[PDB]
């Protein structure tokens, strides 16, 4: 069990990954010692920081809490890089840099990395503002090499595949707690990718009911669920 | 919370509140309504110096949600009165009406002309030998992709005082109708409406309708038809109303 | 007290003035002496009218619908002296002497404000005298509750008393008695507690919860739990539409004790049921009502004015609606000496295409039967039909409620969307339909169930639409074993027409265009045919009084038309349903023997049932 | 705090009125008071069941009447509060208490020792140069019978019927026993040694629960007041065998649209274990509440339970002259195929093949002896109405629906699971007839195996693995998944039934729903003429006896007859004939296990003709049966 | 374990549990007479490594028709995590009889079916009950590095 106070509240979620750094402290409970027959205490990690694990983090060069965070000199350097004529194609062709060709796929991928605006009209029409791409191919075209690639550089990135991505596993489930036996939501892949990319891999082998249950995600971007008494 | 006020990638959190007096019995559940109240704490029976956070409402305020419990009331003002008698001696109300759904979305005029018609809806008639007829009309959009009818289906849900959106993939028989729950403390099962029953008097909305599944389509007939959910499980029957 | 002896004396006063309750109590007295001491007990209760007391005194009244605390135990303080100064019986018995009931008070008369429902039961109205209106459900065991303990001393020879009081008990609060016999007397010495002579009352809990026509949108019923008092205990069954008079009282620390500082709880409401009124599902039946039964039974067609009686704004279905008539008066049941179980209530199945209006009929069934229970293909389990093993609240013990199909017992069940059960419903549903009794054998619990009901269920074919193809299979997607159980099974095809189909189309028009009376035109709703209470009590008047017995001139008649219906889907059984028919007839005419007219409509409906005629 | 009334019945008054009934009353109407006599055997130790009879107290009161007296109404008195008045009738007993008349055997009483031994302590100490409770010496249990035939416990009562205002009185109840405990030692005299004074203290026991004494209260341990510490004893301990069991309201008692509800009754003394479950029975005893202690009764309060401490149980349920009057009426295969299930007409080989599962099989030292048959016939020819009334000729037999098995359920009285009995245990030698065999669980589907195989009910549950008893003899009724009969459908297609069940098992009849005109009206004027008249009709040929077939069939039980080598050769013979039956549409072909099957038929009926040898022609008649079986597999 | 008084200040430490998290009655201080209210030192008292490990017997000795007999093996110091679930192993080490805590009146706990010893001025009314388990000192079980100079150095 970890401690969460003041900032650190809300930080974490269920299913993300993170390093969490802290106090490590015991202390003295009854029931640990009731159940066990010795002398044992519990231990208790008070948190002091959560950094978010995102990606495979195996580049240690990045050293901090938020990778994806900036300083003000880095704002500087953006907007110097940002006023360069041809900084379309200097992103283009640094997408995926270890493949070589495929100016279409970096260029759509690029376009679904960056994304679109939503739009709200007058409160009463919702525009979708992401961009969804498909990479139909050839085997040992690297297809999938291009999906963790983006799983390494987008913000948030949520993987899955094939018969191993349920119809709610994705989109957002429900289930019944231990505790009171009440019916509680869980989130799905699709909600762990809520700013930003959802990879799947092998679409066309995965079933069915499993394939296209994520209709209103990548077209209402939203989810309704109405099952077990929750709506 | 507001769905549309949710912080990235987290859930929607639950909070208790409390009313005391003649603010009791205002809400219908599936309102939205802004609340001024205190943030006080209270101590629950249920680690460390954990003690549970609640809200006491001094001041409810509703515009999609009117005349607390339904009991066919007039309480609209009487110059808003008249306005809305001014609206229905318009010579041309069918178009105003026609055009104030979905002014975004081209085409559709008839579509537009039945969901007015569903808005407005039928007369309910009770006969003397308990026939009761639909006072209801359920529209089915079937077409391709494109056509903008779950657009049709978000502004149908904005615009009715009472109304759900449901999904066809995200639905379930025990969902969309009421369910059979067991209450934690007691140990004795009880009935939590679904979303035809938090759509009770007004508009439930199916999106991919076609593809929801064959014993959750057929639990919705009576519903539908019959205007009533008929539930005999665990021990409890009874049949509620869903005039959806 | 003084103003306890001053309401004594009032209500005294009361009962000097209006002595029909001393002749109602004169007659409870010696009707209990004749019945009880000499060669199915009337209790201790008189039917007090409000509006006889208030035009008595307003004080008093008001005094009994607000403020009923202090106002309803000197009224049975007045009425008990008055049933003591009335009775004059020698030579008593000591149980008798020791333990007496005083004579509890029921109320009837308008209540104005005050008869009210479960939901709108308030905060307001705790402590008030008020009538709600709902179905009993969760009916508590019966069970044994103390009021006074008669002790005797052997050193001394003397009988002491105790008596002992609980806030559901008394009106008024007392200091709770911890419900410790007497071990030992202060001057008696050693002290034997003497039951028989002790005085226990019944002590049952029912929940009251609100008519589910009455709730509004978007909200649960709402419920109630209802003490009911040792006259009262097992005048209710669950789902009954009881009306409870009572006073809505709260009781216990209620989250008000120093260990709850700051939790939001709220304190425990009851009603202490004063009366329990059925709200009359067997409809007494005045000379008049007779006169008129009798007066029609003697016409020709009676079966046929009884029939279209039946869903005037139902077109078409007329051999269907004839059916609904035998079934809701069921032929008679015979118990053999062997013990076959020889059913008597006719069953009818209805496969079709949609819109044939049979839901419509369920709904109708549903409405004019004396008691009728509802369920659905995709809202029913198995375990919910029949029964269903739960704690119970107030014992800390185990026991059953029943489910759906037990409970419509001498009733009839409303089935729609059959086709589509799911099969673990269809083994409980198939097993009533070829036992009639339920065996529950879970949770340390062996236990047989009775379930003598009748079953009128809908159904559409496996297709979209019914083929008229006349394929076997194709007809319901149910096993025909499930179909044999069935005496009527009904076809309807909705062959399209001009017409007839114009015909019925200004049938509904006309329908559509009718005006509920005294309501206003345009605004929200909040040839002889016979009046549906009137046909309710034809129904009950057949089922109660006669019981008819079968004779040979419609016997040739049945046994020649099964030769000929078999021999030129067919089952042996098909014999018994002659049976449940002719007979049926027989509860129509109201005559207690079978003739040639009863089996000629038989054999006529169950050809249009099975060939379809 | 303890008001005091006055009540019109004086006890010293009633206690003389008892204590002159024992030495007075005598009963000559049967042809020196017998209940004297009673207590002299009870002296005697011969008996230990003493039983008050009510009518005997109406008629003493009766006699008192005819001499011109009057009594106070004793049996009312009992009947109003038995729960004193037992121990009333304890102490007259006690102080009308015959001398012993035989030899007394003191070395197996310990009680008597010790008071001995406490009978000279009394002395000793108050030499200066009660001591026990009546229930330690009590060695008899005393039971109360109501009064009948002469008034509220005469009158039997369903459980519902029981109202709270029956809480002390002697009531009656008619009900079916649900489960009965084991039989359990329940104390009422707790001895307490005392390790430094020697000394002993009794304490009485008359609730659920009691608390030890720590300390000695002696006279000698407290005079010098050391503090010896009180060890419980076993050994000079009053116990009683107490049983709890549950009876259940009848059926036919429950109103419409209720269910029935559950009446614990407690059962002391000589009265324990006569009480079985599923059995209908008559209870008269003391009704009695059953209070709480301590915290339960605290939170509970007034509301308190209820049980029934039973006084007295009753059972609701020339022989080879009658076998012999049978054998001289003739025709006694017929008589007893038509008398069984008198709603049905014809079908007399199958009715017979029913009547043969009821007769059974040898066995020997190993094989079973058991026969088994089944309906594999078109649904509406009466299975179940068959299944039924096989049930009620032959005892120790229930119906059962596949829809079956026997399973150790939970929520018991102890919170263990009891190993409560199926379908399958209750019926051990006996018949079980299992309804829709084509409808039936995969879990039975392994279990029917084990049952026909090695005649046992092998559960392995919550670590406890067991084999309860099945020595079944097994009907089945099964319609095929479709109802019509073609000769394009195979019978084991049609059946669905797999192929080693059919291995294993003897003998389908498969009847069919085939419309003969004549053959329809001989059935259709008897089942509406079943309606005709009250219960049964007129037979129009020998009438039913339904008495009189379960002593015959015992009888038929009882002799085992054993059969020649010659009628084995011919078996022989005509098994080899059947084998090239099977040479030579129905595969279903001679087994071994059809020999065996044969076999037991023909014991069967030379059990029924009492016969020592099998009959050649009844051996061919038995054959016969078969091809009635191969004519079935056509038709 | 240490421990300091509440009202002095005073330091108790050396506190042994055997079996129960016990606290130090007297008060070293003779000025003070303090009995109770003990607050622990943690940072001060020296602490072990604990691992609860369940055995069963191997099915080669399972004779037939039997459940598996369980027992309690506790590993403690060097020995924590060197046996894996599921390997045949062999512990060698103490047998060792544990008691019922609840029983021993620990704090913040209520006293918690086989009828077992009484008579103990802790355990007041209440009896204890005992458990068999193991104090294994030494474990065997009997059922990477990619670099030149450590598999050299690893080498024989
Ligand atoms: N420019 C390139 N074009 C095609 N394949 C490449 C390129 N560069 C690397 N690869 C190879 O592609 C492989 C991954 O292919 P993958 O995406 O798994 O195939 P698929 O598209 O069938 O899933 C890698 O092992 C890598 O060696
Ligand atoms: N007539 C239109 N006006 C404006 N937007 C449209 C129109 N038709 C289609 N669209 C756009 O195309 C998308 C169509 O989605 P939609 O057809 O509602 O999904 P579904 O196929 O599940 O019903 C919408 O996001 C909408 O913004
Ligand atoms: N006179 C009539 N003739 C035919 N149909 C009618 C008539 N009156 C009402 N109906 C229709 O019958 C319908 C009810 O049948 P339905 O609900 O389809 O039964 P089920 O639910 O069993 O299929 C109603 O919608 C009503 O419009
Ligand atoms: N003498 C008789 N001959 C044939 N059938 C009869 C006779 N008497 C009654 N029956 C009918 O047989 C039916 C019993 O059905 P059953 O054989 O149990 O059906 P299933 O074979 O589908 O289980 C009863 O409903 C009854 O109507
Ligand atoms: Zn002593
Ligand atoms: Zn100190």
């Amino acid at each position: 069990e970890v401690i969460l106070l003041a900032d650190l509240v809300d930080v974490s979620k269920p299913g993300e990954e993170v390093e969490v750094t802290g106090i490590y402290k015991n202390n003295y409970d009854g029931n640990l010692n009731a159940k066990n027959g010795f002398p044992v205490f519990a231990t208790i990690i008070e948190a002091n920081s959560i950094k978010r694990r995102e990606g495979n983090t195996a580049n240690e060069g990045e050293e901090g809490l938020d990778v994806f965070s900036w300083t003000e000199e880095e704002e500087r350097e953006f907007r110097k890089i940002s006023r360069d004529r041809g900084i379309i194609d200097k992103i283009i062709s640094s997408m995926a840099p270890s493949i070589y060709g495929h100016r279409d796929i970096k260029t759509a991928v690029a376009c679904s990395l960056f994304g679109g605006v939503p739009k709200n009209v007058n409160g009463k029409h919702s525009i979708r503002g992401d961009i969804n791409v498909l990479l139909l191919g050839d085997p040992g075209t690297a297809k999938s090499q291009i999906l963790k690639y983006v799983e390494k550089t987008a913000h948030r990135a949520v993987f899955a595949t094939g018969q191993g991505a349920s119809a709610v596993g994705l989109t957002a489930s429900v289930r019944k707690d231990p505790i009171t036996k009440e019916w509680t939501l869980e989130g799905g892949a699709l909600v762990l990718a809520d700013k930003g990319v959802c990879l799947i891999d092998e679409f066309d082998k995965m079933n069915d009911q499993d394939r296209t249950s994520i209709h209103e995600a990548m077209e209402q971007q939203s989810i309704s669920i109405s099952k077990a008494g929750i709506v | 919370e507001i769905p549309e006020l949710v912080p990235v990638g987290e859930m929607p959190r639950n909070l208790t509140m409390t009313c005391d007096r003649y603010l009791t019995n205002k809400v219908i559940p599936g309102t939205r309504v802004t609340i001024v109240g205190i943030y006080s704490i209270y101590n629950s029976k249920n680690g460390v110096a954990i003690r549970t956070p609640y809200i006491k409402i001094l001041g409810i305020q509703s515009d999609v949600e009117t005349s607390s419990i339904w009991n066919s009331v007039t309480m609209f003002t009487e110059e808003e009165e008249e306005e809305f008698l001014q609206l229905s001696r318009n010579p041309k109300l069918y178009e105003i009406l026609t055009n104030s759904i979905a002014p975004s979305i081209f085409g559709n005029e008839d579509i537009k002309k039945a969901i007015v018609c569903l808005l407005m809806g039928g007369s309910k008639k009770i006969l003397p030998d308990g026939m009761r007829l639909r006072g209801d009309i359920n529209v089915l959009l079937l077409g391709d992709p494109g056509t903008a009818k779950s657009q049709l289906l978000k502004f149908v849900e904005k615009v009715s005082p009472i109304a759900v959106y449901t999904s066809g993939k995200g639905s379930s028989a025990a969902g969309l109708t009421a369910s059979v729950q067991r209450d934690p403390m007691t140990r004795e099962f009880y009935l939590e409406g679904g979303a035809m029953v938090l759509a009770d008097g007004g508009v439930v909305c199916i999106d991919e309708f076609d593809k929801m599944r064959d014993e959750d389509r057929v639990a919705i007939h009576e519903a539908m038809e019959q205007q009533t959910i008929s539930i005999a499980k665990a021990g409890i029957t009874t049949v509620l109303n869903s005039r959806t | 007290d003084a103003v306890f002896g001053d309401r004594v004396r009032r209500f005294q006063e009361f009962l000097d003035t209006f002595t029909s309750y001393r002749d109602s109590v004169r007659s409870i007295q010696v009707y209990n002496s004749n019945n009880a001491a000499n060669y199915n007990i009337l209790p201790h209760r008189i039917i007090i009218s409000l509006d006889d007391l208030r035009e008595f005194d307003r004080s008093f009244w008001s005094g009994i619908l607000v403020e009923p605390a202090y106002f309803i135990p000197p009224a049975e303080k007045a009425l008990t002296d008055l049933a003591d100064s009335m009775d004059d019986v020698p030579h008593p018995n000591a149980s008798a002497v020791s333990s007496r009931h005083p004579w509890k008070l029921s109320f009837k008369g308008s209540f104005g404000a005050h008869a009210l429902s479960p939901r709108t039961l308030t905060a307001q109205h705790l402590n008030k005298l008020v009538s709600v209106e709902g179905i009993v459900t969760k009916t508590s065991l019966v069970r044994p509750k103390l009021i006074r303990s008669v002790h005797y001393a052997a050193k001394t020879g003397r009988f002491h008393y105790r008596d002992y009081t609980d806030a559901t008990t008394t009106l008024t609060t007392r200091i709770p008695t911890p419900a410790i016999y007497p071990t030992e007397d202060t001057e008696g010495n050693k002290l034997t507690t003497e039951y028989g002579y002790s005085t226990f009352i019944d002590h049952q809990r029912i929940t009251v919860q609100e008519m589910p026509e009455m709730a509004p949108a978007g909200q649960l019923p709402r419920s109630i739990d209802v003490i009911l008092d040792d006259d009262l205990v097992d005048k209710t069954k669950p789902g009954d539409r009881v009306n409870v008079v009572g006073v809505f009282k709260s009781l216990g620390a209620g989250g008000m004790n120093q260990s709850n500082s700051n939790t939001l709880i709220g304190f425990k409401t009851l009603i202490l049921g004063n009366t329990v009124y059925p709200l009359a599902a067997r409809q007494m039946l005045t000379d008049f009502d007779i006169r008129n039964i009798n007066k029609l039974s003697k016409k020709k067609d009676i079966f046929d004015i009884l029939s279209q009686s039946l869903a005037p704004s139902i077109y078409g279905h007329d051999h269907i609606k004839k059916a609904i008539l035998l079934m809701l008066m069921g032929g008679v049941e015979k118990n053999l000496e062997n013990g076959s179980h020889l059913r008597g209530d006719i069953n009818i199945l209805m496969v079709g295409d949609p819109s044939t209006a049979k839901s419509q009929l369920l709904r109708f069934v549903l409405n004019t039967a004396s008691l009728a229970i509802a369920t659905t293909g995709r809202g029913s389990s198995g375990v919910g039909l029949t029964a269903a093993v739960t704690t119970d609240r107030e014992t800390g013990e185990r026991r059953l409620e029943a489910g759906a199909m037990v409970l419509a017992d001498r009733g009839v069940v409303c089935i729609d969307e059959f086709d589509k059960m799911t099969d673990v419903d269809r083994v409980a549903i198939h097993e009533v339909m070829e036992q009639q009794t339920v065996t529950i054998a879970k949770a340390g619990i062996h236990t047989t169930l009775n379930a003598r009901c009748s079953v009128i269920a809908a159904a559409n074919p496996v297709f979209g639409q019914y083929d008229v193809n006349r394929d076997p299979h194709q007809n319901i997607a149910l096993p025909d074993s499930l179909l044999s159980r069935f005496d009527l099974l009904f076809v309807v095809t909705d062959d399209i027409n001009e017409i007839r189909d114009r015909s019925i189309s200004e049938h509904v028009l006309r329908t559509h265009r009718y005006l509920p009376p005294g309501y206003l035109e345009g605004e929200p709703v909040r040839p002889k045919l016979v009046t549906i209470p009137f046909l309710r009590k034809y129904v009950q008047y057949a089922k109660e009084r006669v019981i008819p017995q079968l004779t040979q001139e419609a016997i040739n008649v049945i046994v020649k038309n099964y030769t000929d219906l078999r021999n030129d889907p067919i089952t042996a059984r098909t014999l018994e349903t002659l049976i449940r028919l002719a007979t049926a007839h027989a509860k129509v005419r109201l005559s207690k023997t079978v003739n040639k007219v009863d089996a000629k409509v038989a054999a006529n409906l169950l050809r249009f049932a099975l060939l379809g005629e | 705090a303890l008001p005091s009334i006055q009540l019109p019945v004086d006890y010293n008054n009633l206690f003389n009125e008892i204590t002159d009934f024992l030495v007075t009353f005598k009963q000559d109407t049967l042809s020196g008071p017998k209940y004297m006599a009673m207590l002299q055997k009870v002296a005697n130790r011969e008996l230990n069941s003493v039983i008050i009879d009510l009518d005997d107290i109406l008629q003493y009161q009766n006699e008192k009447f005819l001499q011109g007296t009057q009594a106070d109404d004793l049996v009312s008195a009992i009947q109003q509060n038995a729960n004193h008045f037992t121990e009333l009738f304890c102490r007259a007993i006690d102080n009308n208490m015959p001398l012993p008349t035989k030899e007394i055997d003191y070395k197996d009483d310990v009680l008597d020792v010790i008071l001995n031994q406490r009978r000279l302590r009394n002395e000793r100490m108050l030499s200066d140069r009660e001591l026990f409770p009546p229930n330690l010496t009590r060695r008899y249990f005393l039971y109360f019978k109501p009064l009948s035939q002469n008034a509220i416990s005469s009158k039997p009562l369903s459980v519902r019927q029981i109202k709270g205002d029956f809480l002390g009185q002697l009531i009656t109840v008619r009900g079916i026993i649900t489960r009965v405990s084991d039989v359990k030692p329940a104390v009422e005299v707790i001895a307490y040694t005392c390790d430094q004074c020697g000394y002993e203290v009794f304490q009485e026991v008359n609730s659920r629960t009691f608390t030890p004494l720590s300390e000695c209260t002696s006279e000698e341990c407290s005079q010098n007041q050391t503090k010896g510490q009180l060890f419980m004893s076993t050994r000079a301990s009053k116990f009683s065998a107490f049983q709890e069991c549950k009876i259940q309201e009848l059926s036919q008692q429950v109103p419409v649209g209720h269910i029935p509800r559950s009446l614990n009754i407690h059962v002391n003394g000589t009265l324990v274990r006569s009480l079985s479950p599923g059995d209908i029975v008559d209870v008269t005893g003391i009704f009695l509440p059953a209070p709480y202690t301590g915290f339960k009764a605290l939170k509970a309060g007034l509301l308190t339970e209820t049980y029934l401490e039973a006084q007295f149980v009753r059972q609701h349920k020339d022989v080879e002259e009658r076998v012999m009057e049978l054998i001289t009426s003739g025709d006694v295969y017929n008589r007893l195929a038509k008398s069984i299930a008198p709603e049905i007409y014809g079908n007399l080989d199958v009715k017979k093949a029913l009547l043969l599962l009821l007769v059974g099989g040898v066995d020997k030292r190993k094989i079973r002896g058991d026969i088994n048959v089944c309906l594999m016939g078109d649904p509406g020819v009466a299975k179940s109405q068959l299944l039924k009334a096989i049930c009620k000729i032959s005892p120790r037999g229930v119906y059962t629906t596949g829809k079956l098995t026997a399973a150790v359920m939970k929520d018991p009285v102890t919170d263990e699971m009891i190993l409560e009995g199926g379908a399958l245990v209750l019926a051990d030698n006996g018949i079980c007839c299992i309804d829709e065999f084509d409808k039936m669980d995969e879990s039975d589907r392994t279990a029917i195996h084990e049952v026909m195989e090695q005649q046992t009910i092998s559960i392995s549950k919550a670590g406890i693995n067991t084999t309860l008893n099945a020595r079944t003899s097994i009907l089945a009724a099964a319609n095929p998944l479709y109802g019509r009969y073609n000769p394009r459908l195979s019978p084991l297609d049609n059946i669905n039934l797999p192929a080693a069940l059919l291995s294993r098992f003897d003998i389908l009849f498969l009847m069919l729903d085939i419309p003969s005109r004549d053959d329809d009206e001989k059935l259709a004027e008897h089942v509406t003429y079943v309606h005709m008249h009250n219960k049964q009709p007129d037979l129009d040929f020998t009438p039913v006896e339904p008495s009189k077939m379960r002593e015959y069939i015992a009888y038929a039980k009882t002799k085992r007859p054993v059969m020649s080598e010659a009628v084995n050769d011919y078996v022989v013979q005509a098994y080899i004939r059947l084998r090239q039956d099977s040479k030579r549409f129905s595969f279903g072909q001679a087994t071994p296990r059809t020999l065996l099957g044969i076999i037991r038929l023909s014991q069967a009926l030379a059990k029924l003709r009492l016969a020592d040898m099998v009959d050649i022609d009844d051996v061919e008649e038995a054959l016969r049966l078969v091809r009635v079986s191969k004519e079935s597999l056509y038709q | 374990a240490s421990f300091t008084c509440d009202m002095c200040r005073a330091i108790v430490d050396n506190v042994e549990q055997s079996f129960k998290y016990t606290e130090p009655t007297f008060c070293p201080n003779p000025s003070c007479e303090n009995r109770a209210f003990w607050t622990l030192n943690v940072t001060r008292s020296r602490f072990l490594d604990w691992q609860k490990v369940r055995i069963q017997e191997n099915a080669n000795e399972i004779p037939t028709g039997s459940m598996p007999r369980t027992l309690d093996v506790i590993l403690r110091g060097d020995s924590v995590e060197r046996a894996k679930p599921g390997d045949r192993c062999k512990f060698t080490g103490v047998e060792i009889v544990v008691p019922d805590v609840t029983q021993l009146g620990l704090p913040g706990v209520k006293p918690s079916l086989n009828s077992g010893v009484t008579g103990l001025r802790s355990l007041g009314v209440r009896d204890l009950t005992y458990k068999i388990s193991f104090l294994a000192c030494h474990v065997i079980s009997i059922g990477n590095e990619r670099d030149q100079e450590v598999f050299l150095n690893s080498l024989s």
